[PDB]
RNA sequence: GUAGGGGAGCGUUCAGUCCGCGGAGAAGCCAUACCGGAAGGAGUGGUGGAGCCGACUGAAGUGCGGAUGCCGGCAUGAGUAACGAUAAAAGAAGUGAGAAUCUUCUUCGCCGUAAGGACAAGGGUUCCUGGGGAAGGGUCGUCCGCCCAGGGAAAGUCGG
RNA sequence: AAAGGUGAAAAGAACCCCGGGAGGGGAGUGAAAGAGAACCUGAAACCGUGGACUUACAAGCAGUCAUGGCACCUUAUGCGUGUUAUGGCGUGCCUAUUGAAGCAUGAGCCGGCGACUUAGACCUGACGUGCGAGCUUAAGUUGAAAAACGGAGGCGGAGC
RNA sequence: GGUCAAGAUAGUAAGGGUCCACGGUGGAUGCCCUGGCGCUGGAGCCGAUGAAGGACGCGAUUACCUGCGAAAAGCCCCGACGAGCUGGAGAUACGCUUUGACUCGGGGAUGUCCGAAUGGGGAAACCCACCUCGUAAGAGGUAUCCGCAAGGAUGGGAACUCAGGGAACUGAAACAUCUCAGUACCUGAAGGAGAAGAAAGAGAAUUCGAUUCCGUUAGUAGCGGCGAGCGAACCCGGAU
């Protein structure tokens, strides 16, 4: 038992490793009212609006 | 009176390390690698000044072979033929000429078929 | 310029949009995650952005965002809509180290990092 | 490793006594000793001055506020001087009276 | 050419003497394609901010990659395991720079010879009030058994 | 146990900008904030940003040699510097061993600490120096920004 | 040129690599001193008149340190200095000082509680008493051993000294006599030193003349499982 790695693992490798771990920027809309932006398919969290609108302030 | 190292110890070590450079990974940034990679450096470098020498005069041999082959004649009888004629050339220049100059490859050939016959 | 010490006397270095936050109590690695969507982008952009990141890091790389731009529209009299995230970065602060204990008598050692946010403002034209 | 330990924690000169500058930016430049510490070797005179900074604190007033007052000197940039030659000068140790002890130079006395 | 013997030297501190540099900038640090047969040594430039090179002579705590060596810093494993009983949570409301975690309301769930209450031993201000939020809290905290300040403990009859 | 260093002097940064703060950018002081209180220098490991040339048909102790490509020009237009493509060649270091790339030992990495010395008035050789059929003092005494005295003793002088 | 065909080659890098630039981390290096180390020389005892070492206190604000002790960062007189002072502490306020402060030198007064502790007890620094004076406040006394008394003792002190007691590892290439070694350690008593000392001696010249210490004799004479190894003294020269 209790496996543990052989060898260090070079600065190269773990940061092959690491070639994935980019995060993935959200496509962001702009609301048709109020004008900040926001997400699609959510509320516009600046004003509220959804069509009419729906949370407060 | 004591003495410390002070500053020798970084001295060797940035010598080596700074031969060191383009050196992969941790063989160019840590010190006992770099040492180390270098002792075998050592061994490369020595045989290979011999090696190189043993190397060329082969490259020059190939050529000349093609050249007298060219021309029908084999490198072997081409070499006897020219020693023959006592036509005294290094193998680096009968190369050159076999390679540079045509014409006068081809004269050299025909010298030392001549010198053969 | 004839000595070090005159230069040192005329000049005086300036640090023309550029905002750093020190001693950030978060990881590095984790903090340049979110770094580098802002990287490149044209500081509106970053704005946004940050506020739609859902991770921790988003919020203190937000301020030094703010902080970059009350710096080079105030003390340096740039211009808003053309100002990018020119350059960005993490480096590492002195990090706090905390014994933890384990199974049997062993302990540990957590190692919570800490975090130098950089961000650095400029203005773009394309010419 | 106190600054007077040097000089025996002794000044030189009393305070009142006008004092000349010897060395540093303010050459020459002439006071009265305002203020005069001996294990220091610090002393106060009219002609230093700064711009000091008052910083946050509500007193003195909410606000900040600047003000000029004078930077206390090292003892060994003071000298005792002459109404005759009217230049930095040293001192000779007389009697008068009565016992009183007192100061010349190469013509007494100040 | 291994153990080993022999020979000529390189570099380090301190010491004596000689030379002599240094705020128009020393030692140290950094880069470098030059020099020497090697230890090594100079040239220039960047750093630095107050001491120091060369020569001869003397004395050593005098030269490191190893010792599962010692002290220290930082890597790998890795954004991995884990976040400490499977008694369980939901909404509203409030607060606040920021709330899944704090406060209130309404419910829900779990202990009930206990997971409730009261002593002793031990601990030592941890109690109450008001404030705070770096770290401590395995998240977060505006909260706390944490941090700051001020209050609080009353015996002829209980215990000594 | 670990612990040290602003600056000549606190003149310890009023005031303005982002932030709850932390932190920072200005301004002002300072000779210098390329000294701002996580304050002398600030190496290496180790973490990043940017740029050069590069790498997605490849078998590798990572070097070394040769050549071609690109790039660059402050001991630099050649004997080049960096970087690379391709070919040839190549079994880490240390220790321990008859024999080590060994699937035998040690070792994460770098930085520092880290191992043939001292003593006696001992023994025995080599080198050197002073006296030389002779040579020398020890305790001590006096002097002492030095040294001189001091013959007690010891060594040669004959062996068996 | 267009279509088709056959062939050859290029660029893009998710990430990596070498080098360069610029930073971060970190605390080597250099410089420095407020701290040490050794040698030489000086100086050497404290304590029932309460010590060494403490506890609790004393401050305009006081946690730490220093100084002090309910007369509490200090009180009295003497001497020095002669303008600053109000401790490290650097912080605000109160103020003191040329009628001589602060600091330095020298004596005294006060000196809570514990600690040889000593009124009795006790888990040190706390609990409970008795006697004489006193108006109460308060003050003083109340241990044991030597002595008639006076007075002495107890406790503490790094090394150094003497004394009572007295190891083993180890060396003997094993071990037992032997050696380590009368060393380590333990106890005792005492001082600034102590020990030792005024020949029933050393010795071989019918010589020397209290003891200790240095040189020397001398690794000599001897000792010894005659193995390992242990090892004088006299003379002579000095210190006193
Ligand atoms: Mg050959
Ligand atoms: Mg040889
Ligand atoms: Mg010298
Ligand atoms: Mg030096
Ligand atoms: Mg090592
Ligand atoms: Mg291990
Ligand atoms: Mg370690
Ligand atoms: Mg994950
Ligand atoms: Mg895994
Ligand atoms: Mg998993
Ligand atoms: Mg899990
Ligand atoms: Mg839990
Ligand atoms: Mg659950
Ligand atoms: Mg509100
Ligand atoms: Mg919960
Ligand atoms: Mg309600
Ligand atoms: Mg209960
Ligand atoms: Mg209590
Ligand atoms: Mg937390
Ligand atoms: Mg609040
Ligand atoms: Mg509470
Ligand atoms: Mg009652
Ligand atoms: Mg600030
Ligand atoms: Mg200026
Ligand atoms: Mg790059
Ligand atoms: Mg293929
Ligand atoms: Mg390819
Ligand atoms: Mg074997
Ligand atoms: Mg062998
Ligand atoms: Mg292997
Ligand atoms: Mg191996
Ligand atoms: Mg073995
Ligand atoms: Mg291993
Ligand atoms: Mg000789
Ligand atoms: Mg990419
Ligand atoms: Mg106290
Ligand atoms: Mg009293
Ligand atoms: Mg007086
Ligand atoms: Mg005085
Ligand atoms: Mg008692
Ligand atoms: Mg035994
Ligand atoms: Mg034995
Ligand atoms: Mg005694």
């Amino acid at each position: 038992k209790h496996p543990v790695p052989k060898k260090k693992t070079s600065k190269s490798k773990r940061d092959m490793r690491r070639s994935h771990h980019a995060l993935t920027a959200p496509n962001l809309t702009e609301c048709p009212q109020c004008h900040g932006k926001k997400l699609s398919h959510h509320i516009c969290p600046n004003c509220g609006y959804y069509d009419g609108r729906q949370v407060l302030a | 009176p004591r003495a410390k190292t002070g500053i020798v110890r970084r001295r060797r070590h940035k010598k080596v390390l700074k031969r060191a450079k383009g050196f992969w990974g941790s063989r160019s940034k840590q010190y006992r690698n770099a040492f180390q990679t270098l002792l075998n450096a050592a061994t490369y470098e020595y045989r290979d000044r011999r090696n190189k020498k043993r190397d060329f005069r082969r490259l020059w041999i190939q050529r000349i072979n093609a050249g007298a082959r060219l021309h029908g004649m084999n490198y072997s009888t081409f070499i006897n033929g020219l020693k023959r004629a006592n036509i005294d050339l290094n193998r680096k220049v009968l190369a050159d000429i076999a390679a540079r100059e045509p014409e006068a490859f081809k004269a050299l050939v025909d010298a030392s078929r001549n010198a053969r016959q | 310029f004839r000595n070090k010490k005159q230069r040192k006397q005329q000049v005086k270095l300036r640090k023309p949009g550029f905002a750093v936050a020190k001693y950030v109590r978060m990881s590095p690695r984790k903090v340049r995650l979110v770094v580098d969507v802002i990287r490149g982008k044209s500081v509106q952009d970053a704005e946004d952005l940050l506020r739609f990141i859902p991770r921790s890091a988003s919020e203190p790389v937000a301020k030094v965002l703010n902080s970059a731009k009350a710096n080079a529209l105030h003390n340096d009299e740039m211009l808003e809509d053309r100002l990018f995230v020119k350059e960005a970065y993490v480096d590492a602060g002195p990090t706090l180290k905390r014994l933890i204990p384990r199974a049997r008598g062993s302990a540990n050692i957590i190692k919570k990092r800490t975090s130098h946010i950089t961000i650095i403002v400029a203005e773009k034209g394309n010419k | 490793p106190s600054a007077g330990s040097h000089h025996n924690d002794k000044l030189h000169f009393k305070k009142g006594d006008t004092v000349i500058v010897l060395s540093g930016k303010h050459k020459g430049q002439t006071g009265k000793v305002l203020l005069a510490l001996p294990r220091d070797q610090k002393v106060v005179v009219e002609g230093v001055n700064v711009i000091t900074k008052n910083v946050k604190p509500s007193m003195t007033n909410p606000q900040g506020g600047q003000e000029q007052r004078e930077l206390a000197l090292h003892a060994s940039k003071v000298a005792l001087v002459d109404p005759e030659t009217g230049k930095a000068t040293r001192v000779r140790k007389q009697i008068v009276d009565g016992k009183k002890v007192r100061v010349a130079v190469a013509s007494g006395k100040t």
